[PDB]
Parts: structure tokens; sequence; C-alpha cells
């Protein structure tokens, strides 16, 4: 009876928790039936002349030195609640968050004639909110802010943990420009400034180390039950679901755990857009990612979690669901089994490369292990995520890697050398926050040499 | 046919280059136009590997003229993508379409232009 309406509202809210407004309200009239059965088959698009914004905390590691892993959850919830609230008052469409970073887009479902002004107003409001919190709770933190405009193709990829997202080179340009920005001011591009109407603080902000500037401011109930519970497992895991029902929020810390990042390296040059949209290339990417997803179904793949999909990348972790301790087992096999999981990932990409005509797709994979924390962010919206030094170390060491090579951290090298797998020492590369770190490769002269 | 593992054997022999196995399998009633998960056809395998002997074996076997993969590409489109000229002429003698374009929306002409083979384009440009 009314419980059916309760679960209908829950399911609708959970759709809008992971997937935007217009697409949702269009897909509930079953415009496509294959989409409906997948919800138990979709479309992709490509749009021109939209705006994107990124913002990062300054000194994010420092505020997380020796805390209780609970203050972090509360402060992140407060900041992001203010941020997305401001999003509704300024009518901008959020996308997702990457740990310490928050990014949004302007006019993604339908173009808007004043997207740039809204985006810069979001920047100013972000500065105001962060300075208000800094003065209130007395923690000197800053937001590096970057903006860009251009064209981008939007869609939903994967079948597990699938989330709406956008892709183009403009994302990389905006990320790098924010990396080149200064705290307290927005680092803009002339591509954004072609229609700025100079109602603001015009300055020329150039690097001190490409047409850029700086601005300092101014009987269905069982069917619906199955549907809703499947969606709940889609967005959040099982352990958090059972621990949450008797509380409000979630937070946990683990002193040791693995993490792997894996990205397609030669996918960039495959962006020929002679066809209107180039959507078939991303359909192929969908096929490969779906192959990765169906790889998870194996019984020995229960202790491995796909955290999310980052653009075209792939992030996985382990060693956290194993909460039950049995003394007849070694508590350090999770890293090993994840290492094989990476090996079969490479094998599957090799098979797909064999089966596809006239293109080879190589991958970079980076491995790390150590302490970290996990938590849940939204409310009336949801998102599971993890933080720590190890995640950023893994992301850095993976980017300074070589395709078809398993780049591995030195402490992980230590724990893995004695158990049998063979590696060769590559070199030493600087890492921010840790200085020099040694690099090792699992492939052993697999090429001609 | 039913339980078309014969299709798998014929395709694996097609891109392996083993002709005697192909004869043996066709002697067993295997389908001429067996297709795989992505939609590849043995003629497209021949275009991949450039075996004119297997091309003629499939032609006498009774293969289709406009076989399309999941990317909707004709064997002529794949040939222009790779660039085996003599296969292109022997295929176009059979009477394939000239102005077609797959789901990527491109004719074989500019494709053969970008792949770096002018021969395919100059041969195709004379059609009517």
């Amino acid at each position: 009876g009314k419980d059916l309406e309760v679960e209908k509202a829950l399911k609708e809210r959970m759709i809008h928790s992971v997937m935007p407004r217009i697409i949702a309200d269009d897909l509930m009239k079953q415009g496509d039936e294959e989409s409906e059965n997948s919800v138990k088959p979709f479309k992709m698009q490509q749009i021109e002349e939209v705006s994107i914004l990124f913002a990062d905390i300054v000194g994010f590691t420092k505020m997380s030195a020796n805390k209780s892993a609970h203050a972090l959850v509360g402060l992140l919830n407060d900041l992001f609640g203010r941020f997305d609230r401001l999003c509704e008052e300024t009518k901008c469409e959020k996308i997702s968050t990457l740990g310490d970073c928050y990014y949004c887009v302007a006019g993604c479902p339908e173009p808007r004639a004043d997207h740039a002004y809204c985006c810069i107003e979001m920047g100013l409001g972000m500065i105001r909110a962060i300075e208000q919190f800094c003065q209130e709770k007395k923690e000197m933190v800053n937001m590096r802010v970057g903006v860009h405009t251009g064209t981008v193709l939007c869609g939903i990829l994967g079948m597990r943990r699938f989330k709406f997202d956008v892709w183009s080179n403009d994302v990389n340009l905006a990320n790098l420009m924010e990396q080149l920005g200064v705290a307290g001011k927005v680092h803009i591009s002339e591509a954004t400034a072609k229609y700025l109407d100079d109602r603001y603080e015009m300055e020329d902000g150039k690097v001190t180390e490409l047409k850029t500037y700086l601005i300092a401011g101014q009987t269905k109930i069982q069917s619906m039950r199955d549907q809703a519970d499947w969606l709940l497992r889609n967005i959040i895991p099982y352990h958090v679901a059972e621990q949450l029902k008797v509380s409000q929020t979630y937070s946990k810390n683990h002193d040791s755990g693995g993490v792997i990042f894996a990205s397609i390296v030669n996918f960039s040059e495959f962006y020929e857009e002679n066809y209107e949209g180039g959507k078939e290339c991303y359909r192929v990417l969908n096929e490969l990612i779906g192959d990765f997803d169906e790889l998870l179904s194996k019984p020995d793949y229960s202790s491995i979690e796909k955290i999310k999909t980052i653009g075209a990348t792939y992030m996985a972790a382990s060693g956290l669901n194993a909460t039950q301790c049995r003394d007849g087992s070694h508590p350090q096999e999770h890293l090993q089994i994840l290492f094989e999981f990476a090996k079969e990932m490479m094998r599957v990409v090799d098979d797909f490369n064999n089966n596809m005509l006239w293109f080879n797709f190589k991958l970079r994979v980076g491995f790390n292990h150590g302490p970290l924390t996990a938590g849940v962010i939204g409310t009336t919206k949801l998102l599971y995520d993890i933080w720590g030094d190890t995640v950023n170390i893994a992301s850095r060491m993976d980017t300074t890697g070589v395709e078809c090579r398993i780049q591995v951290s030195e402490e992980s090298y230590r724990v893995l050398s004695k158990m049998g797998y063979e590696f060769d020492y590559r070199g030493t590369v600087n890492v921010k926050g840790k200085g020099q770190m040694k690099t090792y490769l699992y492939p052993k002269c697999t090429d001609s040499g | 046919h039913h339980g078309s593992d014969l299709g798998k054997k014929l395709l694996e022999a097609a891109r392996a280059g083993q002709d005697d196995e192909v004869r043996i399998l066709m002697a067993n009633g295997a389908d001429v136009n067996a297709t795989d998960d992505y939609g590849h056809t043995p003629l497209h395998l021949a275009a991949w590997f450039g075996h004119l002997e297997i091309v003629e074996v499939l032609l006498k076997a009774g293969a289709d003229v406009n076989a399309a993969d999941w990317l909707g590409d004709t064997p002529l489109h794949l040939a222009a993508r790779i660039g085996h000229l003599e296969i292109v002429e022997v295929l176009l003698k059979h009477g394939a379409d000239v102005n077609a374009q797959d789901k990527f929306g491109k004719t074989p002409f500019d494709l053969a232009i970008d792949n770096g083979n002018e021969d395919i384009a100059e041969v195709l440009q004379k059609a009517a």
C-alpha cells in the first residue's frame, strides 16, 4: 500500500543521487525499455561551448595529520553542503568530487546564455564560504580555483557504480590551469574571457616558473523492493548499509590496505572527431569497461571493490571488508590476490586488443599500500569515498609510469619481493610530500630487449 | 547452425591461415557466414590478413557482399582501412556499393586517404 509509495520515493531519490535531473525525469516514462531493464541501452552526447570549474583545498594533508577521522567527515560535510546549496541558489550542475577536490560544470543538460557569469559567481561564493569557515573555526585553508570553457562529450559508462560524467581535453586544460592557479583567486583563460563583459577585476595572471589571466575577486512492492535494494548496493556497499541503519553517518579508518590505479594510455590519439560526436569510440570504451565490470563476477573477487571511474581511468581497493578475524588464515593475502586481479586485468585488455581490428590499447597501472580512511559524504544525496596519503601517492606514482608496466611502491616492493613475483628497478622519481621514492617494474624485458 | 562451434573453428582457421582445416570443416556442413560476438566475418579476417586464396575460397563458399560488423563496416571499408589493393579490386568486381558509409558516417574514399593508401582511392574514384 503506502509502503509501495515509500519505496517509489526512495528509488526516485536514489536515482537522482547518482544521476542527474533531466535524464532521470525523462527515463522514468521508459523512453527506452532496455534502460529500464538495466536499472534492474542508453545514449551519449557531445556539446559545444560550456564551462567547467575545479577547486582544491590547499594543505589538505596538513589538516589530516593526527586527527580522529571524524572531524574530517564533519567538516567535509559542512563545506560540501554549503557548496552544493550555493549551487542551487546559483543554478549550476555538479558532477562529482575527487577526495580533496570539488568540480562542477555549467549548462550541461541544456546550454545557458550566461554560464560564465554563474561559474565565476560560484568561484566568488566558494571563496566567501571558505573564508567564513576559516574565520569561524580558525583553520587556515585555501581553495585553488580553476575555470575553462570549450566543448565536451557527456555520458554514462560502466554497469557497476556507473555515474554520469563528461570527457574532453578541456577537462585536462582546466585541471592543469587550476594546478597553475593561486590561492584566493580564480585562474581563468582567454577562452572564457572572449565574452566576459569586463565587469570584474581584470588582471593578467601568468606563471612565474597560453592566454590566461588571474582574477582576485569582485504485487510490485517486491519488484520495487528488489529494484531499490539493487540501487542501494549500486551506490553504497553492504557493510556500510548494515552499519548505517542504526546511526546517521559513517566513518572508518584502516592502518593498512592496498590501492591500484589503472588508465588507458594510448586512448588519447584515438579521438578522431570527423564523425559528428565521435560517440562510437566511447561506445567501444563502454564495451571495454563493461568487460572489466563483468570480470568482477568471479567468486574470488568478493574482497575487491571498484571505488569509482575517473574519466577513463579505473580505481580499485581491497583489505577493508575483511572485518572478521580467523586465526587459521594469513591476514596479508589481500594484497597478493589484488595483485593477481591486476594481472587478469592486463590479460583481459590483451585479449580485447587481439579481438579488435587495427588498434592496440595499452594501460598504465600503479600499485600502493598503507593507511587510509573511508567515509560517506552526502545526505539526501550519497557518495562513498576514501582519503589518505596512500591514495595520492598511488595516483602520483601511476602517472610517472610506463605503459604495460606494473609500477609498484618501494614498501610494496619489499612486501612482495620475498613471496615470489619478479621485478626490475627502474629509477627514483620525486614525489611531493615524500621526496624521492624508488620505482620498480613487474614486467621483466617482455619487449624485444 | 545449432551449436556453431564449427563457426569458431572456421574463423580461427581463417585468421590462422590453415586452408585444409577449412576444407575439412566445410565438409561437415558448417555455416559459410558464421559470425562472432563482435560481428566479424571471415572475409573481414581475410582483409585483416590479406589471404587472396582464402578470399577466393570464401567467394566460392558463398559469402555475402556487404558484411557489416558492430561498427557497420563493409569488407571494402575494412580493406581501405588496411590497404590491400588487389583484394579491393577482386571484391569490387563482385558489385559492392560505392557510396555507402558505416555508423561512423564516412565513405571509404577519405578513409583510404587517411590510412595512407592512395591506390584504393584512385581505384574507387572511377566507379559509376
